[PDB]
């Protein structure tokens, strides 16, 4: 036996017993039946830089959002977004940001 | 499933595969 | 069509500019198109239920609009002579 | 919110095929796919809510421009229409479905992550096509979902049959693909821009229509396009499963609902020979995955008729889209799930009895079949009606044929959709394999998407269902009639005499035959004259020996 | 009319008739009878009386 | 050979001669490819001459 | 042929019969629909003196 | 259940054919053509001479109703004008080339109307 | 592993193999077996499915026994054209 | 103008998209070069063409082999 | 699959009995003057 | 007709091989293994029928025949297990070849890893 | 083979199918592709309100239109 | 589990015997390890192509037509099942 092979770990429970895949290829996403140890801490390591990546995104397109026309009703994009405009509704009466109808026609 | 379970503790320690072919040797620095 | 001629429209152009009307729909039962459309876009689930008003009335124009190109197809017909008269 | 449901699941899959999925494993990379897919689904829902109910359309500006040389600009801009919002919602709850089986179909395979990640890129970039502004990014998103399909379908690249159908779908594709980029030409240079709200057009040169529409019906498998579809199933049941739902196949159609610029009277032509073909084919086989795959192109066969009706007919066309995509993937998934339980066995010969498999998806096969063959008040039965009641009064006398032929692809619709359930339960057991498997999430997956079905009947995709259209009793219930006659004669599950007509059907009518020697061998034998004769002869210039 | 002749194959696989290798038309049907029952509720509290 | 007898030999021979195809067939195909490949050719040619063929009607008929 | 045993019932030649029935009249009825139709919407006016009172 | 065996594709041993690029060979056994059907048994041992012939009358089959249909019957067929718009709107909806409102046979303009409807491919200048 | 064991050869059954819990029929045998959780998702989503189509054809039974000519023909006739 | 429009978009940006489709025609056809045919994106020159040719037809007397020409072909020209 | 000739009469006289049914169908009276009539029958109640 | 190596079989080897064929074909056009367990015994029947037959010439002649009879009907989708030869799930993931590997290849005779010129 | 594939030119030879095959296809479509340019390029200044060009040998004619005419 | 792929030698055995006691003409006593097909069991040439494709449903085999053709003995059968990695 090589004496490379002893830096290398062995064939996963995951993996048929029965197979051999040449373990010694580096592969770009992990190989054959890949399962770390410490793969719950990566998998919650990961999921953080999600979150953070989504909160990045998630600024960015409230940021750059472009509405041209009133909406037709009560959105949940007013409770993170100011720059959307008051709506108007089918018949033109236009809207509190609360999307009910004002004094004078209501109730 | 290892463990019988999918909230199993790991399997895999080492060197997983050989990036360009680079192996270390006596612990020194490549 | 002059013997069934379209009768007036109820809907103006800005009516239907503030309901939002596709222009294809802009049709002599406008009015009606609005007020389903305004109805059923707002109920959630039970929009069969608490609209059934507003589509039989939609309905009821859109039968009487077949109608009425129906009775122009037969005029047609029997002045070019297509139809026993 | 908005960007949400577009960077997200290409953000997932990167990361999913980034270096960092060593560090994570099968576990982990299941994981984060789903999670990816719930977060796109919830942000595709609530734009599809506000879009649809609140009529609130959004444009974005993204990355600047993508290249403005001369006249010609392009721009990373993204636009939220109904249209958009739309294809966005189904896309993205046929995916998280899709994402959700196989998890769990292929826990055995080796390489599972790689698959989940290329199934993100997939769905990543069906729904870049589906938030282009402007032609170029829908070109990219075609040739993206194109090289995901490639990547997908030549999974397992240890199989030759897999990789000539995989090539031979790429091919035929970018046959559409250059007809679509003349069509872009002739649209930039007669139009000036590309933004589809800029284009408004009345009466173009016709090129720009038949290149169009040619470059759909390559990826809507249609006549003279469809040979690809059925050699697809090479492929692992996912990828057929998204395939055949809301993506690459639905682009087609997409891209024509959104341009509507096409000629009413090609269009009925080609969607009914279609769907005629189609129907045809799918009571003629006995793999299960064709016959699925058939199916689905007598569908787009339909939905190519209703948008050749009309802007009307054009809406109803995206309903039915957006109805079929639901219970098609959930025929995928239930055919898997019983393929399995079989040992693999993808022949319909060597099924039968209720022990092979669970009753979940066994009553899921039922409810999805029932909404395809157009039952009584049910999902596809209100976009088949409405697409056939607007198709029984066209002003166009081409149509009337159409109508009948449809008439008849229904039928037999109904008549190889019963077969399949009688083969898959009804009928005596007659195989080696009994491996009922009960995971929950392949369940779950197929919940969801029954759930999606009864959404789309509770509530109605646009204004049209409803809007009652006047026509003699018998003429309403002539499709219910139809799928009653189909329902019997599987049922009797009988057969015919004429047996040169069967052995003509079963082989798709020879078209793969007829281009492997008209076009294909023509072309090898024109590769070696040109280098041989050519070069090596006319064209070269020998030595002066001395 | 003698039939059993070269391995009468019949009756070599007719244990594939198990009664529980069969089509089980118990829940053939599942759940159809409670939403019947609750569409003759609705019906009864809704449409019926008032 | 160790799977010959589980999956079969190479006994069989394939049954082809590596030829190049029929000359009429070969010229009869390729100008069926050209035709249904180059519509845009003849199209926007018919065009011109059915253009020209008013034209030509017009001069005919205007010098009188 | 043998019918499946837990659905014996399919294989009575009256159940074949009244499927031949049921689908050879759907299928004639595919083509003998149109034409009556458009007779029967037609005539749904005509025979109406609020359209066309000299047809009664 | 993965790695199941498989026959491997043995190197040959004899001179190749000289357009011997039309063989694919992937080192497992079986291997195939280029594409299928190319050369070689077809599936029911079919010829193109039976589906020729069986196309040479399909295809006209097919086709006649089209012919019929769009030659010998027009829109009077329909018991019905399409749906009526004011004229505001209609002469915007009609300009649509592929727009269905132009078979109103009732129009005013019916015939001028259709006589914009055709079709030509070279742009004129 | 299999669900359904054989015997050939007429072999005894295994008596581990028997009971309740296993059926037996030309010698070979299957489990009696029941799941909790298919069972109840499969009642349920019949049940809706059912409750769907019954809901919305009791809605609209009108608009398909009668035809939507005859329908509305008969509302004009009987309740006013306006 | 389009995205405030919407649906009136039809009787409400027509002006602007001529606007926008004059100023591309004079982007490409002036100093178009030496070998580059010259382009309409409204049509103009294909529409002009054709009432000429239709003049020309009614002087001759004979049908017209011709599509008759449009009053605009896009939401511009 | 299966051979009836069952099947093959059913075709056969379901043919023969849809003809008779198109017959019977194109001779009926007006749909208003149905309803009309019906709507006589309703009004005696 | 059968092809030129089942032509080279003896007598008994190519009637047996027809046989087993035939029954493969009916059972690739069969519904049902149930539906060919009546066509299985009356193709044992109908062999039976020629078992006592000499004339060397008439039983060349049923033998081509019945040839003729099978290659006209050669199954376009042929029922074949999922791991054998032209089944589905043939040649998915088989075992890696041995392979061998080179460690560091950048580190051995450094400077001198470029071309010849 | 691939010494064979590559020196392939030692087996050209003016037979009957060789010529055939040179003057239908890579001449035919030569010239094929030779009028479908010209119809191109006259059909190009057609549409750009030019008279007749000279192309190589095509008679002293009006080449390279001005920049400071309205053609 | 056992073998690389090969099932043991005995239960091949019994499923070999229990396949081939279904018919009329056979004695059941006179089945046994490795026994002539015809000249023991007196099956013709259609009995044993009956008895091979019933092996092949039996153990899931798709028997190649020479090997098939060798199979004329009970040992012989077992014996090429024992060889089968693909024998379920
Ligand atoms: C879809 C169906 C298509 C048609 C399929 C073909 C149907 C036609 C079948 C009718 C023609 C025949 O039977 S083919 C005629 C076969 N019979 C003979 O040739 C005479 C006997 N000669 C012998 O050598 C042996 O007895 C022999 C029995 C051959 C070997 O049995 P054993 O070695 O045990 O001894």
């Amino acid at each position: 036996e090589p004496s490379w092979a002893k830096q290398l770990a062995p064939k996963s429970g995951l993996c048929p017993p029965e197979f051999h895949y040449n373990r010694e290829i580096w592969y770009p996403h992990g190989g054959f039946y890949c399962d770390p140890k410490g793969w719950r801490k990566n998998t919650l390591l990961t999921l953080g830089g999600i979150g953070v990546l989504l909160y990045m995104t998630f600024s960015y397109s409230t940021a750059n959002e472009v509405r041209h026309m009133p909406p037709k009703g009560w959105i949940p994009s007013i409770m993170w977004n100011s720059n959307v405009p008051d709506p108007v509704d089918f018949r033109g009466r236009k809207l509190n940001r609360d999307g009910t109808l004002p004094e004078g026609e209501s109730s | 499933y290892p463990g019988g379970s999918f909230w199993s503790e790991g399997t895999q320690t080492g060197k997983n595969g050989f990036l360009f072919g680079e192996v270390p040797i006596n612990g020194q620095p490549r | 069509a002059d013997r069934f001629p379209p009768p007036p429209m109820k809907a103006t152009q800005e009516q239907m500019d503030a309901a939002d009307v596709p222009y294809h729909y802009r049709d002599y039962c406008a009015h009606m198109y609005i007020d389903y459309k305004e109805c059923r876009l707002t109920s959630g689930f039970s929009w069969r239920t608490k609209c059934a008003h507003e589509l039989h009335a939609y309905n009821k124009c859109e039968y009487k609009e077949f109608k009425r190109r129906v009775a122009i197809a037969i005029e047609e017909k029997r002045r070019r002579g297509l139809i026993a008269a | 919110m908005f960007l949400l449901s577009v960077f997200f699941p290409l953000l997932g899959g990167l990361v999913n095929t980034s270096p960092i999925a060593r560090f994570l494993g099968h576990r982990g990379s299941s994981i984060i796919a789903i999670g990816c897919m719930v977060v796109a689904f919830i942000s595709s829902v609530v734009i599809y809510y506000e879009v649809v109910f609140m009529g609130c359309a959004v444009s974005v500006d993204v990355f600047g421009t993508w290249f403005s040389v001369g006249t010609f600009h392009a721009g990373w801009t993204f636009n939220f229409d109904l249209l958009t919002a739309n294809m966005l919602f189904t896309v993205t709850g046929v995916s998280m479905a899709v994402h959700m089986y196989a998890c769990d179909y292929m826990r055995q395979d080796p390489h599972l992550n790689l698959f989940l990640g290329y199934l993100s890129y997939f769905t990543g970039f069906m729904c870049v096509l589906v938030a282009a502004d402007n032609l170029l990014v829908m070109l990219v998103g075609w040739e993206g979902i194109g090289v995901c399909s490639y990547l997908l379908i030549g999974y397992w690249s240890h199989r030759l049959s897999a990789v000539k159908s995989a090539q031979k779908a790429i091919l035929v594709n970018r046959v559409s693909d250059g007809l679509l980029m003349w069509g872009v030409l002739w649209v930039w240079y007669h139009l000036g821009s590309l933004e589809y709200d800029l284009l408004n057009v009345y009466s173009a040169s016709g090129f720009v229509g038949l290149s169009i529409l040619i470059g759909a019906m390559g990826k809507s498998a249609q006549i003279l396009f469809h040979v690809w579809l059925a050699d697809a199933m090479e492929g692992p049941t996912p990828v057929s499963a998204l395939i055949h739902a809301a993506t690459l196949v639905t682009a087609g159609v997409y891209l024509l609902v959104r341009l509507h610029i096409h000629d009413e009277m090609f269009v009925i032509i080609v969607g009914s020979l279609t769907a005629f073909m189609a129907g045809v084919f799918g009571a003629t086989q006995s793999d299960l995955k064709r016959v699925i795959a058939y199916s689905t192109c007598s569908q787009l066969g339909y939905m190519m008729v209703s948008l050749g009706l009309g802007e009307t007919g054009g809406e109803a066309s995206m309903g039915h889209l957006m109805t079929h995509a639901s219970f098609k993937a959930a025929l995928f998934l239930a055919a898997g799930m019983v393929i399995s339980g079989n040992g693999g066995n993808q022949h319909i010969a060597r099924y039968g009895g209720s022990a092979h498999s669970a009753m979940f998806t066994m009553l899921t096969l039922m409810v999805a079949s029932l909404s395809l063959i157009g039952w009584p008040e049910l999902s596809g039965f209100y976009s088949k009606e409405t697409i056939l009641n607007l198709a029984a009064i066209c002003a166009d006398p081409i149509a009337d044929v159409a109508h009948t032929l449809l008439l008849l692809t229904a039928m037999l619709t109904s008549a190889y959709t019963t077969k399949l359930f009688y083969q898959c339960f009804m009928v005596d057991f007659s195989g080696s394999s009994v491996t009922p498997v009960r995971n929950v999430l392949p369940i779950l997956a197929m919940a969801i998407l029954l759930l999606d079905i009864m959404l789309k009947v509770w509530v109605g995709t646009n204004l049209l269902s409803g809007m009652l259209f006047f026509l003699p009793w018998g003429v309403k219930t002539l499709p219910f009639g139809l799928m009653v006659a189909g329902i019997l004669t599987a049922t009797a599950a009988v057969g015919s005499e004429r047996f040169t007509l069967i052995r003509f059907c079963g082989s798709r009518w020879g078209f793969d035959q007829l281009f492997a020697r008209s076009p294909v061998n023509p072309i090898f034998d024109l590769g070696r004259i040109t280098w041989a004769i050519g070069d090596r002869g006319l064209l070269s210039v020998g030595n002066l020996r001395a | 009319m003698p039939k059993v002749v070269g391995f009468q194959w019949e009756r070599y696989e007719a244990w594939r008739h198990h009664p529980l290798l069969q089509f089980n038309k118990r829940n053939a049907f599942p759940g159809v009878g409670i939403g019947f029952a609750a569409f003759l509720a609705y019906v009864a509290y809704d449409k019926s009386q008032p | 050979t160790s799977l010959d007898h589980v999956f079969g030999d190479n006994s069989n021979k394939l049954n082809y001669n590596f030829e190049p195809m029929g000359m009429g067939s070969l010229f009869i195909r390729t100008m069926v490819m050209v035709g249904v490949f180059f519509f845009p050719v003849f199209i926007m040619i018919n065009d011109d001459y059915k253009y020209t063929s008013f034209l030509d009607k017009v001069a005919a008929a205007k010098a009188a | 042929v043998k019918p499946p045993r837990v659905f014996p019932i399919l294989g009575s030649p009256g159940y074949q019969f009244f499927a031949g029935l049921w689908t050879g009249a759907m299928l004639t009825f595919i083509f003998t629909s149109k034409p009556l139709g458009r007779k029967e919407v037609e005539d749904l006016v005509k025979y109406d003196p609020a359209y066309f009172p000299e047809y009664a | 259940g993965a790695g199941a065996p498989v026959k491997l594709a043995p190197r040959p041993d004899k001179p190749l054919p000289t357009w011997y690029e039309l063989w694919w060979d992937n080192g497992y056994y079986p291997g195939q053509p280029a594409a299928d059907f190319m050369f070689g048994a077809w599936p029911g041992n079919m010829t193109e001479t039976y589906y020729l012939r069986f196309w040479s009358v399909f295809g006209l089959a097919l086709a006649a109703p089209f012919y019929y249909v769009a030659n010998f019957t027009d829109e009077t067929r329909m018991p019905m004008v399409p749906q009526q718009y004011p004229a505001e709107v209609r002469d915007v909806l009609v300009q649509r080339r592929n727009s269905m409102l132009k078979h109103d046979f009732s129009a005013p303009d019916f015939k001028e109307v259709k006589d914009r409807a055709k079709i030509y491919w070279t742009p004129m200048y | 592993a299999n669900a359904y064991h054989r015997t050939y050869n007429g072999k005894p059954v295994p008596p581990e193999l028997q009971g309740a819990d296993y059926i037996t029929y030309a010698g070979v045998t299957m489990k009696k077996e029941f799941h909790l959780f298919d069972t109840v998702l499969s009642k349920l989503i019949g049940a809706g499915a059912t409750f769907t189509c019954l809901y919305h054809f009791y809605l609209n039974a009108e608009e398909h026994w009668h035809g939507d000519i005859y329908f509305f023909e008969k509302d004009v006739q009987q309740n006013g054209w306006d | 103008c389009v995205r405030a429009a919407g649906t009136a978009r039809y009787h409400k940006c027509t002006e602007v998209m001529k606007r926008l489709q004059a100023a591309v025609r004079v982007a490409s056809n002036v100093d178009r070069g030496p070998l580059a045919r010259k382009r309409d994106v409204g049509f103009i020159y294909h529409n002009n063409r054709l009432r000429e040719l239709q003049q020309q037809a009614a002087e001759l007397e004979i049908e017209n082999p011709f599509p008759a020409p449009a009053k605009q072909a896009t939401g511009g020209y | 699959g299966v051979f009836s000739r069952y099947y093959n009469t059913g075709l056969l006289c379901g043919v023969a009995v849809a003809s008779g049914i198109s017959i019977w169908w194109y001779n009926r009276e007006s749909i208003y003057v149905r309803v009309k009539s019906d709507l006589e029958k309703e009004g005696k109640t | 007709m059968a092809s030129e190596v089942v032509l080279a079989l003896p007598h008994k080897l190519r009637v047996m091989r027809m046989y087993r064929t035939g029954l493969k074909e009916l059972i690739n056009w069969s519904a049902n293994r149930h539906e060919w367990y009546p066509r299985a015994y009356a193709l044992r029947q109908e062999f039976e029928d020629s078992k006592a037959l000499t004339d060397r010439e008439e039983i060349r002649k049923k033998l081509e025949h019945g040839e003729e009879l099978l290659a006209r009907f050669r199954h376009w989708e042929p029922l074949i297990k999922p791991e054998f030869v032209g089944g589905t799930a043939y040649s998915i993931n088989p075992a890696q070849p041995k392979l061998k590997f080179i460690p560091n290849y950048d580190a051995m005779d450094e400077y001198k890893k470029g071309d010849h010129l | 083979w691939y010494y064979r594939r590559d020196h392939f030119e030692n087996e050209f030879v003016w037979n009957y199918r060789t010529t055939i095959e040179a003057l239908w296809f890579l001449g035919g479509f030569t010239a094929a592709a030779y009028a479908l340019s010209v119809f191109a390029f006259r059909q190009a200044d057609r549409r750009s309100g030019y008279p007749k060009r000279q192309i190589l040998g095509d008679e002293p004619a009006m080449v390279l239109p001005d920049e400071r005419q309205f053609y | 589990g056992f073998g690389g792929g090969f099932l043991d030698k005995d239960s091949v055995t019994e499923r070999v015997l229990h396949v081939t006691k279904h018919f009329e003409k056979i004695d059941a006593s006179k089945v046994s390890p490795a026994a002539s097909f015809e000249k023991d069991l007196g099956l013709d040439s259609l009995d044993v192509v009956e008895l091979v494709m019933a092996l092949e449903e039996e153990f899931g085999l798709e028997i190649p037509d020479a090997e098939a053709d060798k199979i004329a003995s009970v040992g012989d059968a077992i014996n090429y099942i024992c060889s089968n990695p693909m024998a379920k």
